[PDB]
RNA sequence: CUCGAUGUCGGCUCGUCGCAUCCUGGGGCUGAAGAAGGUCCCAAGGGUUGGGCUGUUCGCCCAUUAAAGCGGCACGCGAGCUGGGUUCAGAACGUCGUGAGACAGUUCGGUCUCUAUCCGCCACGGGCGCAGGAGGCUUGAGGGGGGCUCUUCCUAGUACGAGAGGACCGGAAGGGACGCACCUCUGGUUUCCCAGCUGUCCCUCCAGGGGCAUAAGCUGGGUAGCCAUGUGCGGAAGGGAUAACCGCUGAAAGCAUCUAAGCGGGAAGCCCGCCCCAAGAUGAGGCCUCCCACGGCGUCAAGCCGGUAAGGACCCGGGAAGACCACCCGGUGGAUGGGCCGGGGGUGUAAGCGCCGCGAGGCGUUGAGCCGACCGGUCCCAAUCGUCCGAGGUCUUGACC
């Protein structure tokens, strides 16, 4: 994927997969990703694999 | 010496097939002192000399097969300790020190409303009127940090040559890497 | 905190100027890794380097001084730039084992 | 995880809304209920009485819980949110119907029903 | 405020006894590095200077 | 006994006994088939939950549970909180009183004090001891820790059973609270490690910084150690002596009787076992590995001196070792600190120049820069040189060379 979008990335050949409701979702990465990503709008994401 | 012993090598997991964290520790052969018998008489421990080079800087099958490696000229390769066993190890707690009846010993403390009161950690008492002054009994911020410590049902999963060492199912080593470790399977219950 | 620095800031610099003070035992301990390490830097020696170096030491004259000046007459070692003596004596009502340290020179 | 009075959501259709959590299912001790796990609370309020109906003594299991469960895969999972689906005595569920994912678990302490009714069961 | 004072007449005896693990230990110095006479042990001065390097006065 | 004064309800915490035992095992009983109850004898190990409303305990109610025990110790605990409350003056009502005041009727609010001496408890050092002086290793008498449990499965839906049900016996698995330990995975830390920021003073103008804005001014994040929300693990076998309780062999009662004598059965329980000390248990224990008879003085001079690095120490340098102390490793024939150096980890591509847009900025160089303890090299630095103390081998008896 790219941490579903965080296209940073974060912990082990593991790793792990915050979800949301809805049958959506939201594999996952590192703090940055994270809080940011959890609370607005994916487009306008930059840093990262979206405003690559 | 009837055991078999080492040091902390550390902990991380990995793998397996569900996947499960252990501990690795360092030892090969820690040569062979005398060994126990009070035969004839009161014997215990010898000493013909042919330890290390620095050492003088200070100058029945566990023991059995001892006999072994004791006298093939001191040494002797340790992991009978094979493929998934339960040896146990005796750590050296950790320089923990003195602390409040809190971690030291389970208890709660001030609540709320003086859970705070620039108040807190301090155990609640001691003993009645009648009783009689004191009880050997309620701990004390008895140090700690220092215990002669370990456990049980200790399992091995597995070991290699490379630098005699060994694996360990779930660590809690007691003491730190670099530490004291000894093991043993003691009266195993999952046997 | 903001008080570790200061010292390390005003001890790293006063020395440098003489290369050998007077402080207790630890105080010097340390004023030397720390200047030591800034020591180091004079060594890298340029824009950056020197950006550093003065970023805490705050003062052309030195700062300069030394990346120039000494840096050189050390530009050879392997840290240590640094010889922490401890003292004969200590100062009174207290009673502490002050110490001196220099460049090892 | 969940008990006392936290919160937490319906994802069937039972006719709910939202729960509290009284006591964690399993025999005295015990704290916790942890997704699969299964809770003792009650309607903190539901639908305009589809069925269930605001304050309502209620029976509901584990499914989403932003705890974090630790997957004997050494792996990781949570989710945004924290909820449940109530039951019939019979770990049977009410809602007909499912809503947010899940995870396998439930089908390791049994429910399937919802297992599948789930949309995608993580 | 004293809650707790103590409640006999201490006992010189014991007192002192108390007062008697105490005791001092004179300084460990030993003998010059040439600067000849008895110096900290480990240390120059008023005497020397020395060590292996002129690093003072006198 | 106490008024030259023992601070009183409930709560909190920390608990400790006891058994008439609530849960738990073992039993005999039943109008007990099963299953589940009832009855009573034996056993306290361990254990006996969240809320509610009430100052309360008590108590009723809510959801659990095996269980949700009775009571001791001034209905334990104020020199340990609580301090609501009954129990200071206010002041209220109601209430009696000509009144004044008043009330186990009520209602608002109403100053619980830093320095433990002793005994006592928990802890760590100092002696002195254990009669050569010496470092290393073990025994444990005797103490202390810990023991609970639900549920799921085969045996089996077979015994029983008209049926709806549901076994001893025998065996898997999970989980609950709990405790020991531990960072790997997880999560909380991260007082400066790294990054973005607005206000301001110095900085030289720009840039590039600097304190302060707590002791970091603010926000994002962040190893290493500590630490749970998280990791291992544990409460078992089994051995012996019993309760109650069940039997055998058989008197006295030529017939019966677990019975005095003889022999066995039988418990979460005692003893043992499993961890945790531990001979300062003055009965100072064992054992191995080192060190040899030095000086001169009136004596059973077991008294004064060089010693033996056997050996230890002190001083230095260091430790998840740590209040101090004691305890561990090292002391330049060293890797012990720091330093540097590679390595990892961590912040998100720097300072500069560059190239696009009036500017704001961007894009590049550039996953840059900078890096606090984590893994390991290298004598740059700094543990130089030096002291002190330490044995000799007490008396009797005998056993062997």
């Amino acid at each position: 994927r790219e941490c579903d979008y965080c296209g940073t990335d974060i912990e082990p050949g593991t790793g792990t997969m915050f979800v949301h409701k809805d049958g959506a979702t939201t594999h996952f990465c590192s703090s940055k990703c994270e809080n940011n990503a959890d609370l607005r709008e994916a487009r306008n994401l930059e840093w990262t694999d979206t405003a690559r | 010496v009837q055991g078999f012993a080492g040091y902390k090598a550390g902990m991380t997991p990995r793998e397996g097939m569900e996947t499960v964290p252990v501990t690795v520790i360092e030892t090969p052969p820690m040569r062979a002192v005398a060994l126990r018998a009070y035969e004839q008489r009161p014997l215990t421990e010898v000493w013909t000399d042919e330890f290390h080079s620095e050492l003088d800087r200070t100058l029945s099958d566990r023991l059995d097969h001892a006999l072994d490696i004791v006298e093939d000229g001191g040494e002797h390769a340790m992991n009978i300790f094979r493929a998934g066993e339960y040896a146990d190890v005796a750590g050296v707690t950790k320089g923990k020190g003195t602390q409040g009846p809190v971690k030291r010993w389970g208890v709660q403390k001030r609540k709320g409303k003086h859970a705070r009161q620039g108040w807190r950690r301090r155990i609640g008492n001691l003993g009645p009127w009648n009783p009689s002054r004191v009880r050997s009994t309620v701990p004390q911020q008895g140090q700690t940090g220092y215990h002669q410590r370990t456990e049980l049902n200790k399992r091995l999963i597995d070991i290699g040559e490379g630098g005699p060492y060994t694996l360990v199912k779930g660590s809690v080593p007691g003491p730190d890497k670099r530490l004291v470790p000894f093991f043993r399977a003691v009266r195993p219950n999952d046997q | 905190s903001s008080h570790r620095l200061a010292l390390y800031r005003n001890q790293a610099k006063s020395l440098l100027t003489h290369g050998r003070i007077t402080t207790t035992v630890p105080k010097a301990k340390e004023l030397r890794g720390f200047v030591d390490h800034l020591i180091h830097l004079a060594k890298r020696g340029d824009l950056h380097a020197r950006r550093l170096v003065l970023r805490d030491l705050q003062d052309v004259k030195l700062v300069r001084k030394l990346f120039d000046e000494i840096a050189p007459r050390y530009r050879d070692r392997q840290g240590g730039y640094t010889r922490v003596l401890k003292l004969a004596e200590r100062r009174r009502g207290d009673g502490a084992p002050l110490a001196l340290v220099e460049l090892v020179e | 995880m969940i008990q006392q009075e936290s919160r937490l959501k319906v994802a069937d259709n039972s006719g709910a809304r939202e729960v509290l959590v009284i006591k964690v299912l399993g025999g005295s001790g015990r704290r916790y209920a942890n997704i699969g796990d299964v809770v003792v609370a009650t309607v903190k309020d539901a639908t305009p009485g589809g069925v269930v109906k605001k304050g309502q003594v209620v029976k509901a299991v584990v499914v989403r819980t932003k705890r974090g469960v630790r997957r004997p895969d050494g792996s990781y999972i949570r989710f945004d949110e924290n909820a449940c689906v109530i039951i019939r005595d019979d770990k049977s569920p009410r809602g007909t119907r499912i809503f947010g994912p899940v995870a396998r678990e439930l089908r390791d302490k049994d429910f399937m029903k919802i297992i599948s009714l789930a949309p995608e069961v993580i | 405020a004293k809650h707790p004072v103590p409640k006999k007449k201490t006992s010189k005896s014991k007192r002192d006894m108390r007062r008697s693990h105490h005791a001092l230990t004179a300084p460990n110095l030993t003998e010059c590095p040439q600067c000849h006479g008895k110096k900290l042990s480990h240390h120059i001065c008023p005497n020397c200077g020395y060590y292996d390097g002129r690093q003072v006065l006198a």
